[PDB]
DNA sequence: TGCGAAATTCCATGACA
DNA sequence: ATTGTCATGGAATTTCGCA
DNA sequence: TGCGAAATTCCATGACA
DNA sequence: ATTGTCATGGAATTTCGCA
């Protein structure tokens, strides 16, 4: 208010206002002659209102807001008051984009054994083929061995039908999926409990987490496409061929086919490898155990120059999953409860529910 | 001569007619020769067509060098011969009225007939849903000759479903009267 | 054929087949004992068929195809025959993805004068507002000054109505747009010819090319969103406010508002800059000419480690614009006729039409 | 006293009634005081509401410090006063029956009345579509007092539409009889 | 103990909506 | 309460064949 | 002729479908 | 026949205030 500004007028020194400048009254307002020009020094009691008026013209950030204010005013530490308002503008906080990248991805250890972990996911809708529209894709974590089931809907019931057929062969310890309706239903949970199978779920809206199976989709569709060139897209009859073809394909980095990693010997398919012809099965299985453990494992890439990593207590915001037109892309700020790993956190939302969430669907709330 | 391996020989055979279950009447039975690993497929008939349809499912996972069968019509048809030739599978038949397998396979078949029988009593019509659990049981059953289950020999690991209860497999005197009832 | 393989059997030397290895007959086939094992050497007349069988199991690339062949065979220079087939597999060529990046982007010079170049584009459909669904956005190249017109359709007729209103103020030398139906119609061409306006078109399906205006969309929607928080999305009445707000917003890198760059003086808006109060208009206009020419210009970024740049005569493939499900993502190979600049080329397609096309919608055909 | 600048003063006025064109009857005329730059807006009436509606379009591009007008009802209404106050625009009225502008503005108004008249003959009803070309003509017309067109003064550049033909602007003896016909 | 060429390994790029 | 992946095809690097 | 802090500039990040 | 752009908000760097 007028208190501070008074001592200033009579030539006394206040902290913040540099002494080498001439401060005066004119038109009923305190002014100052700064290199760029003559600016009005408003009373402290006025400042917040000014910053807010300037910010609100176009809801601009630091510099663009400062540049408006600086046209008419000067006071000490202007940006600090600007930044204060930015951190309190709910509209800016929930609409603006982040300019901080996620920390570098984790490369989780390959499951130790076939059947330790299945990754499952749907593809579709595809062009109708024999009345079928979707494909359930099941990928064994350790081997990459993949099973394909045509379905009519991406439903629990179709999922259960297909997995009852597959689990005829073996039951897996874990099944990992995204949060599709088919996999999160209580019917499906029951189905898994009945078989001593643990259901593991991806953080929501983060298909990276199902990356083992997502990546297999690309190979499946790619081979379907090539096989279907210049023909109508009758894919249903080709699933078995594609399954067999991909399971017997070499991964150049591993130097093995997923079939090989699962069985330790090729079946009667073209170009079967014959290197273990003279070994006993037992000798073969022993060489397979060794091959399985010495497979290449990728490492966490370098962080980008401007990444953030979450810290317990930090204010952060979840990405709105499917935002309507002209609606904010971010939820209100929430608090990091637990850091499960550097890329995964539990947050308390403001409702407040606990939510387990990928760092990729988060931004650190700006301006503290 | 080279050691025996999985996929060297599949022994296939039909079981049935059975009481209808979800409209199915037969089980095509496939046993890997070296491992004792069993696959089961419900069919509506012991026809070449039901056989081709089932084996197409299996052969999208593993193709055997040789299929061994008795001289069932389904297996000796020229359609089935074409099917095998297309896939480079050699067909092999036991002489008529003299079924030869191997001890392992014969004993496996025995376990299957007995295990099915034990489970179809009380519920002769609900076998369709039991086929998965039958196979798991069969494939995680300890082999006295080798020290390993078919699962262990096929995949080279322990299973997450060990059937540590070596079962009665015999019909309790109760069920013997229950089975002698369904025939009335 | 059997010719070459004969001299080999009797211990004579043929180029390619290293001498330090034992070559022999067995089971009616020529064999050899290589460190990894005993492989069949097929006759040259057989090789192509083999490579093709192996490739066709899953339409695999170099290493994955080689690894199948190497299971049963050896001959000299196997990969060369594999690569030959890959370059002849039409299905692989049109389906596979590129693994070469585009060369680094151009930063074309800012137009020298206001009204030298307009960039135009539609946004929408938006939630209906007063029966309006789209916004025509017009951005002056040099100044960034933007005009917003609500429309009911992204049509020529609506475009003409809006531009007749705008060109009341001034006629531009050039209007740049993408290939939307509204801007490519003969009615619109006539409308521009009538006014001595040159129509410039982006290469197809490359919104980067309209980047001056595309980027303005984000600011427009962002401000609409903030203003509409917790209200129904009644945007029509806000266009004028948003237009005015954005045209008077500072760009921190330029230190000017687009209004300033267009007029050289703020109008009666909040926080008007007053620095030229004592100058004559003529003095003001002269300082404006100087400000206009000394604006920051970005430079072409560094190329990525594995980029390609087009060369006259090269086989290249256009990206399929809107590929159907299970259909190839690339057109058949075509030839680079002219290199307009390092990021833009004319190709002859195979029909053959001349097409002007962005390098971003191209891949260099693999395996020559 | 500070030099005159664009946006210091907008002079606004209505022209009409005119022959109806696409359902419009009047033109609101806005002339920037310093530059001579003209904006035209068709309206259905010289009402406060039609005025506010037109000026809202203009004031989404540039806001004048002062609006100058005669004492037309549209301009002296309290609604129009509220509108101006909201935008921080000072209103300014010439004394009744004594319209004061500036020479530049008066001469501009003159050019407008004369240019419109010349174009409405033969087509008194097609003026709506001509408003854009009228403004371009007006704003790229050379000012004898300054060496520059309103375009040049507003934007500080040459225009891509120079009207190098300084026009007759007088009605040829033919059109004088054509206009003296439409009044019959 | 070193050369030219082939084989193998590296790894950026893009795509699973 | 969880977590990217890996085919591809030139380039870089290593190994082979031979001396 | 050098210090601590403020101001200004840099620039990676993401988003215009 | 053509071509990315630029708000944002921490960090890096420069300039200010003072001695
Ligand atoms: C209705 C459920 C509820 C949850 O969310 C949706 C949407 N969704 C989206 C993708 C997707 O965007 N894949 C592209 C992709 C992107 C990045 C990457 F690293 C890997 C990738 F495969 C899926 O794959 C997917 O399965 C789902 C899905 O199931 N649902
Ligand atoms: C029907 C016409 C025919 C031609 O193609 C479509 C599709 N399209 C797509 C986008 C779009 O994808 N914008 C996102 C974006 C991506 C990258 C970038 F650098 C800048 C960006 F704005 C447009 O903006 C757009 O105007 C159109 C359009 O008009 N059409
Ligand atoms: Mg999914
Ligand atoms: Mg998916
Ligand atoms: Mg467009
Ligand atoms: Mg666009
Ligand atoms: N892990
Ligand atoms: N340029
Ligand atoms: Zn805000
Ligand atoms: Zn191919």
């Amino acid at each position: 208010l007028d208190a501070e500004l008074d001592q200033l007028l009579q030539g006394h020194y206040i902290k913040g206002y540099p002494k080498q400048y001439t401060y005066f009254l004119e038109d009923g307002k305190v002014k100052v002659s700064r290199p760029e020009g003559v600016k009005i020094i408003p009373p402290q009691s006025d400042r917040q209102k000014i910053v807010l008026q300037a910010h609100n013209l176009a809801h601009t950030g630091r510099e663009a807001t400062l540049l408006k204010i600086a046209n008419l005013y000067w006071w000490p530490n202007m940006r600090k008051d600007v930044v204060k308002q930015l951190g309190r503008c709910q509209q800016c906080l929930i609409t603006n984009a982040s300019n901080k990248a996620s920390g570098p991805i984790l490369r989780p250890d390959r499951p130790q054994k076939p059947f330790d972990k299945f990754f499952i996911d749907y593809i579709g809708p595809l062009p109708p083929s024999q009345g079928y529209l979707y494909v359930l894709v099941v990928v064994d974590g350790m081997t990459g061995f993949t099973w394909l089931y045509p379905t009519k809907a991406p439903s629990t019931s179709a999922t259960v039908k297909s997995l009852n057929v597959l689990t005829s062969i073996a039951i897996p310890k874990v099944i990992h999926s995204d949060q599709g309706a088919a996999f999160t239903s209580s019917t499906f949970a029951e189905w898994a409990k009945e078989r001593g199978i643990h259901l593991e779920f991806s953080t929501p809206y983060h298909p990276q987490s199902s990356g083992k199976v997502e990546r297999k989709h690309s190979d499946i569709k790619r081979l379907l496409t090539k096989l279907l060139v210049g023909r109508p897209t009758k894919w249903y009859d080709l699933l078995p061929v594609v399954q067999l073809a991909l399971n017997n394909t070499y991964s150049p980095v591993l130097k093995y086919t997923p079939h090989q990693l699962l069985f330790g010997i090729d079946s009667n398919t073209p170009f079967a490898n014959q290197d273990t012809l003279d070994l006993t099965r037992e000798e073969e299985l022993s060489l397979l155990q060794e091959i399985r453990t010495s497979l290449y494992h990728p490492s966490t890439p370098p962080a980008s120059s401007r990444s953030w990593s979450p810290v317990v207590g930090q204010l952060v915001q979840e990405r709105v999953a499917r935002p309507a037109s002209l609606r904010p892309r971010w939820h209100k700020p929430s608090t990091v409860l637990k850091v499960l790993n550097p890329r995964t956190v539990v947050i308390l939302d403001h409702l407040g529910n606990n939510r387990t969430v990928s760092i990729d669907n988060l931004k650190p709330t700006s301006h503290q | 001569d080279r050691p025996q391996k999985p996929f060297d020989k599949f022994f296939i055979d039909y079981i049935g007619p059975l009481p209808p279950s979800q409209g199915y009447l037969y089980v095509l039975v496939v046993v890997d020769g070296m491992t004792g690993f069993t696959w089961l497929y419900p069919t509506k008939a012991p026809s070449t067509s039901a056989t081709v349809k089932s084996l197409n499912v299996l052969t999208s996972i593993a193709i055997p060098k040789v299929i061994h069968s008795d001289q069932g019509a389904a297996f000796t048809s020229s359609t089935f011969a074409e099917w095998a030739k297309e896939r480079g599978i050699h067909l092999e038949f036991s002489t008529p009225y003299h079924p030869q397998s191997s001890g392992k396979v014969e004993r496996k078949h025995s376990d299957i007939k007995r295990l099915l029988t034990k489970l179809l009593v009380g519920r002769p019509t609900k076998w369709y849903d039991l086929l998965p659990v039958v196979q798991l049981a069969l494939n995680n059953t300890y082999s006295p000759v080798l020290k390993y289950t078919p699962h262990q020999l096929l995949f080279g690991i322990d299973s997450n479903t060990p059937f540590a209860n070596q079962d009665t497999l015999d019909l309790t005197r109760e069920e013997e009267l229950s089975l002698l009832q369904e025939i009335r």
